[PDB]
DNA sequence: TCCGCGTCAGACTCGTAGGATTATAGCATACGTG
DNA sequence: ACGTATGCTATAATGTGTGCAGTCTGACGCGG
């Protein structure tokens, strides 16, 4: 985004601020989920071989 | 097998081959006729459908569906894969002398220790009571010790208490990741239904107390009880095997 | 590779109980192999020593 | 092409005769006389009727390919025993069997559990009552209600009812996903765990030191007599067999070993402990 | 304001005044399902569509049919009460009337013949309750409404699927209601191709010849058309100026006297405007220019008759003199251009092996159904059955529409079936956006995700039970005789039944109601999800899905939804979020006129979001006027930046509506990272209500809203005063001016007392009225498991203070102070609910008795004669609840038990034990029992004892009713009779009973005494009915499964205490499990003295970025501040005077308060019942955005004469002396998380074992070992600690040699390794040998 | 032998939750065991 | 005798289809 995030938590967020940091916060939390699969079966993988 | 409910259940091998041995039987039927031969195709196409779904059921076509329109599993299916024996009945194994349950901090222990709930140890360590209590003249027999144990009487608490001592557990958090993903402690029993986990190694498991769970598991051999103190006992494992750094450090 | 490093080793017993078990089992039974375990996969099945 | 069992039958079958009235008459009346290819022939032309006769009968037990077979097995029957003399047509004739041959093979592969048609037939007609009443009580009838319009017995309606219950598959997934089955939770009757199996062989080695430390010719005649040291569980009167050759005084030195032995449960702490056991 | 409200009122730091009052939330649920049985006359919905679209039904032979009537709802079977207690569907019986119309063969259609008609039922559906939820088999379970790809059109395109190629290929699809999928997609030379179902790849121009289209009819709808005339001897070409437009020209270019441009050179807009003023028309060519271009329509020699050249083929040189001297001077070709108008049905043409229409419909029938040898019929009825059929096809109303609107189109509403045009239509907008112009949708907009609620799911589940009937109505119509069969013989009401309750059961969105919190049961109402049938998967999702998208706007919440791998597919419906009338979402928003931000709303859809610009909240009004500002952040076309005042068009109405209800309730939210704050409302559904409600300090106003919404309360119908207060009831006394002048008029309600939920807790309804108390109109009467003065309640406020203590607040671990555990304050409820099975088995029936086999007298102490425990029991594991026996088989006596039945006596009889006792581990007090038998075999005598109560309790509260229901109706006519006929107490000399005798003048008052008169004498014949009904079915037989004889269900009561293990947080995700509850001696406290309760770690802060606590905290120690004042002047009983000058001080405090209430408006009792509840603290409202800032926290600090900082001098409890510099402490509203270390911890020596694997089960539900899988077999390979891993692997586990053998050994003391050989192992040998593999274990 | 497109293989690790199907006629001698 | 199983009916009827269609990166295996 061209405009960031001007305030900070003591502050608080407008009501954007928070719909523009939810972007951020739910992929995030999604690789969480998501790409812990491709790196715990790479421990799979390796193991197997060694 | 029946169901305590009178229904009763099948696997899905027993339907398979219920489809195998009537096409089978009806091309006897039909060889003891001499039918014409456009329908001997049809019988002789079926028992091979009927063949191939009972080894693999989904592969040559569409996998033959049953009652609640999921897929029959069939013998292949067994032996395939993560669902496999291999990897669900086999190399993984629900394991007894095992019990799991909420931790949190143990401030007060020292590395080599590790608060475990009494009623917990109590169910753990559910043989070595029986033992020891016929040793010291206090059960006849086991169905006694059973029941010793059962009243939960004061004098047993004593006896348990006894054999736990200079006896290690192993502490188990999922997901094992590295060796350190178990350690072994000497087990302290505290009156409460939580475990009490050293703040240090905290770090190898990765285990915050925010509602972690971490399975308990008795070493029942004494060779298990050396394994235990020597070489996964939490004192002796302190660098990772990664890198050549200490992992048990305050935070 | 490492999928491949796998299935390689003449244990079959320690490829198939890695993937691609249809296949490993089908090539083993015509070779007629005979694996006399030499890894850890292969012993901690059977349940022996390590 | 074409690589389906089901198109591909369905294709021989589409370059098939398709016969007239005094065609059916002239190679029936063959058949009967054993005349080999007509035989094939009324069968080969009369498969297209086989088919849409299981088109009905589908969707209820086995697959549109096993309604086909057994229906065909019905028109070869059919053809086993046709009256070409008659002026009446054939497909007539031919539908009474197609019919009766699924209805048939459908009641004994339909169900893992095998039920003969006697148990069969009789639960249809509770059921096809069933719709009567669910109708007019707008309510699906009890085994009652059913009993009351048949006035039949009760238990018959229960019991025919619980022939009908059906079956989960023990691999069946549970919550509609794939976490674990009904085999990852349903328990072994026949092996109980160490705890049990030991229980039997502790107690059991007990009792072989109790009849050691009773008296020899008191634990002769008991041990010997229900089968606990000897071979088979004799009577009072059968334990004559063995050296004791009594009657009376068999009874009198059982009774006696079991006093002793009472006083000896007594004593080691049970009793009244083990009597709740 | 209102009298509810003046007991307790809460303090708002709003600042932006609500336009829009929060809606009903469980506005969706109710709405759709109502749409469902809703019987509309024309505008089909629910039913009525249902039976319209397959009906009428008609023969095979078309001769016989069956019409659809009109169709009823009975009132159900059992109410919600009963079907609770039961176990059986809340349903209602239906009734439709069928018409069964037979034809005349040889005749016309003789339709008058038989016009045979009656009513049928055909299956029971579950009704709604009035709280959204359906009782099926006796649980509340809600469907959660789903979130689907809308049909119509849908413009694609995978960036990439050959990156070979690297080309982005465009593609179309027509996605339909109900129906087969057409789909349209380029390749990598851009061909045309269609693909029906997604299939074979079918060129594009074979399903236009399908439609009849010749090759030139096809050029012609696409291409332009290029004019070439000959005209004596110089070539010449019709040039529209804006044409040779970005390319070269290949050739000079010249006109009637000019030449524009040279050759090999690019002809700009200015040679282009040079050539259209001069009006340029025609222009000389050269004959090289043609060989390329393809020719349109196609040319016959006039003179033989023969195609010189067919339709669509490239010309050449000699060619075009072929045609030239054929006598064709006027020659038609196509407008190619590799930039714009693009040749690509041209180039499909070339590989598109088909020739007419009927071969067109060969390929079609040879994709779908391959091998069947193709007809002239079998072709086209498949093919026009396809898209093309009333019956097939249904792309519905928002199909039609968004269909439509994707297409520009003129209709908003049309045909149901894919026509011609639309066809074409679609096939042209995917060449206009692989040209240039036109933008492809996006399936993440919510303009293509719509909403499906119940009612819409309910309504195709109960087509397909139509559609498995018009199977079995065809064919028994047509063979069967057509006079004899009636309508109903032809119907069957199985298929209907089970296809309804396939969906109210077995479906991913029929699901439990989770009602661990009034909270969990709105939220989980307003859930909507992707998944299930019809919809998305974990296996299936992908990321984008997932995204939080902008559209989500007002509409969805942006921090609603599982962590889980079901993450950004599940999610709850905003605040002031509604469905569109079609599907779609929408969210309110205030329309400015001429720059006047007026007061009226509109709900805009998705869609037209992106056309407006949209102010935010954040912007201020100039009280009736405009924005104070001239420039206005506001957002639009999903972006944001600053605009000036005309050009903004719309304002969001709140500041709360991009939220949901879960985040709603969070105060100070505008201080929490989203990923804190997704956690924290996550876990306030998960807050079990405590023992006693306790509101919250800290709190955001959407309090009430939540509580009274939940249908959890019990609020007022109509206002009046409370003629009676009862702990069971509540009766209320109606005003005049609302009272109905037919009925008497006094309100029953009787509140739910303590009973289970589906997750095992209290519930309890309160009441929060005093006896004798004025109530208006729409109050809580009664308060809910978790409400407060109608307020949510849902955790519990307590004094905290951040800072470490000995490392038992380490990683989020949490300290609480014993005096939280003496209050008994987070002590929780648990009803759990165990049931005891008499069967039948083939050995005989079971019964329940007191005679019990091997049983101590203090076994069956607690049990009665009947063999039930009574009622008020306290019971524990090992104890029997229910006593019951089985029959005992052929028996095989093993000689020593032959021989131990022989000496302690006690011959057993032929009978087994299987009597229900308390699970091994639960303790609690037997609070009620119920007892459901069949209707045969005779019964307990303590079935006899409940029966006798359920009726003369049943007897007494039918005779309340209709004595209090008297006493409302007499209290009207004593009132009537007054007006007319004055006298007091001569009338009220002889009884009651004659009162209706007593009448008056010719009045309207007159047949007001007949209505009451005769509407007593109704409730004096509706009484025994009403008795009737109770009486019988307290005599009826319970129906059961078949083999079960009668059932006792028992309901246990546990109260579990707070201990280490439990699981608690806050609301801004600051998670904790409970380590030690410290002493009270130990405990840290201020220089006054006052300990506090709980100690949290305040490194559970920066990392975490939740911030929002700490302000919770600050705010909460304020309100307690101003309550600590407050109960201070109550205790020194001080004066109404004094209260009300610092209570007003109080209420106005902040900069711009949204409430300002006056206390010179409260009269001097009303302000005393209020500082009475105000003294545990003044309860404070923090909008979700607009929430107080430290400017108003630290102004009310001051007023409680508390530190502006926030931080305290704390004292260390264990020694005294102080710490060594100030603590932050203050009182947050933390919950009780359902996850309790009672219902977690287990343990397992050896138990139950697997069935094949032969290893042990799973979980502590079954008695399972904890799973060790090969992640945990690795560790011990690393370590080498290899006997322990064995020892794992068999003795542990299967090795049914060695488990057995090893615990004998441990026994002894004897700890020795005896391996064998897991069975799981020797399974999979005979398994691979089943499969017909030679696997044998090859020796030394 | 090389290119296109079909099938076929994987997707971290442990804890907990609860529910249900349709229908196969109708009647008379043929085949198996106390 | 009781339970299970085998057997026949005669208006004419003669070729099925059914049901989820945002997985995806990576790897071969048959033709073309
Ligand atoms: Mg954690």
């Amino acid at each position: 985004i061209e405009t960031p995030i001007t305030a900070n938590f003591r502050e608080g967020l407008n009501v954007l601020q928070y719909f523009i940091s939810t972007h951020g916060a739910r992929k995030g939390l999604a690789d969480t989920a998501l790409k812990t699969a491709n790196s715990g079966y790479l421990t799979r993988r390796l193991v197997d071989v060694a | 097998v029946p169901l305590d409910g009178g229904r009763f259940a099948t696997s899905d091998l027993n339907d398979l081959y219920r489809r195998v041995i009537n096409r089978n039987n009806r091309l006897k039927r039909l060889l003891d006729l001499a039918a014409p031969d456009i329908i001997v195709r049809n019988e002789k196409r079926m028992l091979q459908e009927a063949v191939d779904a009972l080894l693999d059921n989904g592969r040559r076509g569409r996998a033959i569906t049953g009652s609640n329109k999921r897929p029959l599993k069939s013998l292949a299916d067994m032996i395939k894969g993560k669902q496999g024996r291999f990897r669900q009945n086999l190399l993984g194994k629900r394991v007894d002398y095992s019990g799991r349950s909420v931790i949190t901090v143990g401030p007060y222990l020292r590395l080599h220790q590790c608060g475990l709930p009494k009623k917990m140890a109590l169910e753990l360590f559910k043989p070595f009571i029986y033992g020891k209590l016929e040793l010291r003249g206090l059960a006849t027999t086991i169905k006694a010790a059973k029941k010793m144990v059962e009243r939960e009487e004061a004098v047993v608490w004593d006896i348990l208490d006894e054999v736990i001592r200079e006896h290690p557990v192993l502490l188990n958090r999922a997901p094992t990741l590295h060796r350190l993903g178990i350690q072994a402690f000497e087990p302290v029993l505290i009156e409460g239904k939580a475990i009490q986990l050293h703040p240090l190694v905290c770090a190898a498991y990765n285990a915050d107390f925010d509602g972690d769970q971490m399975a308990v598991h008795v070493p029942l051999t004494l060779e298990a009880q050396l394994e235990a103190r020597a070489l996964m006992m939490s004192t002796n494992n302190i660098l990772s095997p990664a890198n050549g750094e200490p992992i048990i450090v305050p935070s | 590779g490492i999928t491949k490093a796998s299935l390689a080793t003449e244990s079959f017993i320690s490829a198939a109980s890695f993937q691609e078990t249809t296949r490993v089992l089908t090539e083993a039974a015509v070779a007629g192999k005979r694996d006399e375990l030499r890894g850890l996969k292969e012993n901690v099945i059977v349940g022996r020593l390590i | 092409r074409v690589l389906d069992a089901t198109q591909l039958y369905l294709g021989e079958i589409g370059y098939s005769p398709l016969l007239t009235a005094e065609e059916e008459v002239y190679f029936a009346r063959r058949a009967l006389r054993g005349d080999v290819a007509s035989r094939r022939r009324m069968i080969e032309s009369n498969l297209r009727l086989v088919v849409k006769i299981a088109r009905r009968y589908g969707n209820r037990g086995l697959a549109l390919l096993d309604l086909i077979e057994e229906g065909n097995l019905g028109l070869i029957r059919a053809v086993e025993k046709f009256d070409p003399e008659r002026g009446f047509r054939f497909s007539t004739y031919a539908t009474w069997w197609i019919r009766q041959t699924i209805e048939r093979a459908i009641m004994n592969q339909t169900r893992t559990i095998r039920l003969p048609i006697h148990i069969v037939k009789e639960l249809n007609v509770y059921l096809r009552t069933a719709r009567e009443l669910s109708h007019k009580l707008d309510h699906e009838p009890s085994a009652e209600e059913i009993a009351e319009q048949l006035d039949k017995p009760v238990d018959d309606v229960s019991r025919m009812l619980r022939l009908n219950e059906r079956i989960t598959s023990v691999d069946t997934p549970l919550g509609g996903d794939s976490e674990k089955a009904l085999l990852d939770i349903l328990a072994d009757e026949k092996e109980n765990g160490p705890e049990d199996t030991t229980q039997d062989d502790d107690m059991k080695q007990s009792i072989v030191k109790w009849l050691f430390e009773l008296n020899a010719k008191q634990r002769e005649v008991l041990a010997r007599r229900f089968g606990l040291l000897g071979y088979e569980a004799a009577t009072l009167e059968d334990v004559g067999r063995e050296i004791g050759l009594t009657r009376e005084r068999v009874r009198q030195i059982q009774v006696e070993g079991l006093r002793r032995l009472r006083e000896i449960l007594q004593t080691q702490g049970l009793n009244i402990e083990a009597l709740f056991l | 304001y209102s009298y509810t409200e003046k007991k307790r009122i809460r303090k708002d730091f709003g600042k932006r005044p609500q336009v829009l009052d929060v809606p009903y939330l469980l506005s969706i649920q109710l709405d759709s399902f109502q749409k469902f049985i809703e019987q509309d006359p024309e505008g089909q919905y629910g039913l009525e569509a249902a039976f319209r679209s397959v009906f009428p039904i008609q023969s095979y032979s078309g001769n016989s049919e069956l019409q659809y009537v009109s169709y009823r709802l009975g009132e159900p079977v059992f109410d919600v009460q009963e079907c609770q207690i039961r176990g059986v569907t809340y349903s209602a019986p239906l009734r439709v009337k069928l018409r069964l119309v037979i034809y005349e063969r040889e005749a016309p259609e003789g339709t008058v013949k038989d016009i045979k008609e009656q009513e049928v039922y055909m299956g029971e559906i579950p009704l709604m309750t009035d709280n959204g939820t359906f009782v099926i088999n006796g649980t509340e379970r809600v469907i959660v409404s789903q979130l689907h790809r809308s049909p119509g059109v849908f413009f694609d395109s995978d960036k990439g699927k050959t990156h070979s190629s690297g080309k982005v290929l465009y593609n179309a699809r027509i996605i339909p209601y109900r129906g087969s999928w057409l789909d349209f997609e380029f390749d990598p030379k851009d061909n045309l191709f269609v693909r029906i179902d997604r299939r074979r790849k079918l060129p594009a121009t074979i399903i236009l010849r399908a439609l009849n289209y010749t090759t030139e009819q096809i050029l012609d709808l696409f291409f332009e058309k290029v004019i070439f005339e000959i005209r004596d001897n110089k070539l010449q070409m019709e040039l529209v100026p804006e044409r040779l437009r970005g390319e070269t020209a290949s050739f000079d270019i010249e006109a009637n006297g000019k030449v524009y441009v040279e050759k090999g050179r690019r002809i700009t807009a200015r040679h282009i405007r040079q050539l259209e003023k001069d009006d340029v028309k025609l222009i000389e060519v050269p004959v090289e220019y043609i060989a390329g271009k393809v020719v349109a329509k196609d040319y016959i020699d006039e003179s033989t008759g023969e195609l010189i050249c067919a339709a669509n083929m490239e010309l050449s040189l000699d060619l075009l003199a072929k045609l030239s001297q054929s006598g064709h001077k006027r020659i038609e070709t196509l407008f190619t251009n590799d930039l714009d108008h693009g040749p690509y049905i041209s180039e499909t043409l070339r590989v598109d092996p088909t020739n007419d229409r009927l071969s067109a419909l060969v390929e079609i029938y040879r994709m779908m159904r391959p091998g069947e040898p193709p007809t002239r019929e079998a072709a086209e009825s498949l093919f026009e059955n396809l898209f093309f059929s009333e019956d097939r096809y249904d792309l519905s109303a928002v199909g039609r529409m968004k269909f439509n609107r994707s297409l520009l189109r003129e209709e908003i509403e049309g045909s149901g079936i894919l026509s011609k045009d639309d066809i074409i239509d679609v096939m042209k907008k995917l060449i206009d956006i692989r040209n240039g112009k036109g933008e492809v949708d996006d399936i993440d907009h919510l303009g293509n995700r719509r909403i499906r609620s119940v009612g819409e799911m309910a309504e195709n589940q109960f087509r397909v039970g139509l559609v498995r009937v018009e199977r079995a109505v065809k064919e028994r119509l047509s063979l069967g005789d057509l006079d004899t069969l009636m309508p109903q013989d032809m119907i069957n009401a199985k298929p209907i039944s089970a296809a309804v309750k396939e969906f109210f059961g077995s479906s991913q969105l029929s699901q439990f109601m989770d009602q661990n919190n009034p909270l969990s049961e709105i939220t989980h109402k307003r859930r909507i999800s992707a998944l299930g049938p019809g919809g998305l998967t974990r296996e299936r999702a992908g990321f984008e899905v997932r995204d939080v998208h902008p559209t989500h706007y007002g509409r969805v919440c942006p921090i609603e939804t599982p962590e889980g791998p079901n993450i950004g597919l599940i999610n709850s419906l905003s605040v002031y979020a509604q469905t569109n009338e079609y599907g779609f979402l929408e969210t309110p928003y205030r329309k400015v006129t001429d720059g006047v931000v007026t007061d009226e709303i509109h709900y805009l859809s998705a869609i037209e979001e992106g056309n407006y610009v949209i102010a935010q909240a954040n912007s201020n009004l100039d009280e009736e006027g405009h924005f104070v500002e001239d420039l206005v952040t506001c957002r639009s076309k999903g972006e944001s930046s600053l605009f000036s005042r005309d050009q903004v068009d719309y304002m969001d109405v709140s500041t709360q509506q991009v939220v949901s209800v879960g985040a709603s309730l969070i105060p100070f939210l505008e201080h929490d990272d989203a990923n804190r704050a997704l956690m924290g409302a996550n876990m306030q559904r998960q807050a079990v209500p405590t023992l006693r409600a306790d509101k919250p300090l800290v709190g955001t106003g959407m309090e009430r809203a939540v509580a009274v919404d939940s249908g959890v309360t019990a609020v007022a119908k109509r206002g009046g005063v409370v003629q009676y207060v009862d702990a069971s009831r509540i009766v209320i006394k109606v005003n005049e001016d609302e009272m109905y002048p037919g009925e008497a008029g006094i309100d029953i309600y009787n509140l739910t007392k303590y009973t289970r939920s589906n997750q095992n807790t209290c519930i309890n309804q309160m009441p929060c009225v005093s006896l004798g108390e004025p109530v208006e109109r729409g109050d809580v009467l009664a308060d809910g498991p978790s409400t407060d003065l109608g307020e949510l309640a849902l955790g519990q406020n307590m004094r905290v203070a951040f800072m470490p203590w000995n490392g038992y607040n380490f990683e989020d671990s949490i300290l609480v102070s014993e005096r939280v555990v003496q209050e008994d304050r987070f002590t929780t409820i648990h009803i759990q609910e165990l049931a005891c099975v008499s069967r039948d088995t083939k050995l005989g029936p079971e019964e329940i008795t007191a005679d019990i086999p091997n049983v101590g007298e203090a076994a069956l102490s607690k049990l009665d004669e009947s063999g039930i425990v009574y009622i008020g029991a306290e019971v524990t594991g090992g104890d029997i609840l229910v006593g019951k026996v089985t029959p005992k088989g052929e028996t095989q006596l093993t000689p020593e038990e032959k021989l131990l039945r022989a000496i302690f006596g006690e011959k057993a009889s032929d009978v087994k034990d299987s009597s229900l006792r308390v699970p091994n581990g639960v303790s609690g007090t037997v609070i009620d029992v119920q007892v459901f038998t069949r209707d045969g075999v005779e019964k307990d005598k303590r079935a006899l004892e409940i029966e006798e109560m359920q009726l003369k309790q049943a007897k007494k509260d039918l005779s309340e009713e209709l004595q209090i229901l008297e006493a409302g109706l007499f209290s009207r006519i004593r009132a009537v009779l007054v007006a007319g006929g004055v006298e007091a107490e001569k009338l009220d000399k002889l009884p009651r009973d004659r009162w209706l005798e007593l009448g008056l003048t010719d009045e309207e008052k007159q047949n007001q005494l007949e209505q009451l008169a005769e509407q007593y004498d109704e409730l004096k014949h509706e009484f025994e009915k009403k008795l009737e009904a109770k009486r019988r079915k307290i005599t009826q037989g319970d129906d059961l499964a078949p083999g079960v004889l009668k059932i006792v269900k028992v309901y246990l009561a546990v109260k579990r205490r707070i201990q280490p293990g439990d699981k608690m947080a806050g609301r801004h995700g600051n998670k904790g499990v409970i380590s030690k509850i410290n002493p009270i001696e130990d405990m840290p406290y201020d220089e006054n003295g006052t300990p506090v309760d709980i100690v949290l770690n305040p490194l559970g802060v920066p990392s975490r970025m939740n911030i929002g606590q700490i302000l919770e905290t600050h705010l909460g120690m304020a309100a307690k501040g101003i309550g600590d004042k407050i109960n201070a002047m109550l205790k020194q009983q001080q004066e109404v005077a004094k209260l009300r000058e610092f209570i007003q001080r109080a209420y106005d405090l902040g900069a711009d308060v949204r409430q300002k209430v006056d206390l010179s408006t409260f009269s001097d009792e009303e302000v005393m019942r209020l500082a009475e509840n105000l003294r545990k603290g003044m309860p404070i409202a923090t909008p979700v955005f607009d929430g107080a800032k430290e400017a108003e926290i630290k102004e009310l600090l001051k007023l409680g004469d508390l530190p502006t900082s926030g931080q305290i001098r704390l004292y260390d409890g264990r020694t005294g002396e102080q710490f060594e510099r100030p603590v932050t402490v203050g009182y947050m509203y933390m919950l009780k998380l359902n996850h309790l270390v009672d219902d977690k911890m287990h343990a397992r020596s050896t138990g139950s074992y697997s069935l094949v694997t032969q290893q042990p089960l799973g979980g502590k539900a079954q008695f399972g070992g904890q799973r060790f899988g090969e992640m945990e077999v690795w560790a011990l390979e690393a370590y080498g600690a290899a006997y322990t891993l064995q020892e794992m692997l068999t003795v542990k586990s299967d090795d049914v040699n060695g488990r057995t053998k090893m615990y004998k050994n441990i026994v002894d003391g004897n700890h020795q390794m005896e391996p064998g050989m897991p069975e799981s192992f020797n399974v999979l040998l005979k398994e691979i040998r089943s499969l017909g593999i030679n696997i044998e274990l090859e020796d030394e």
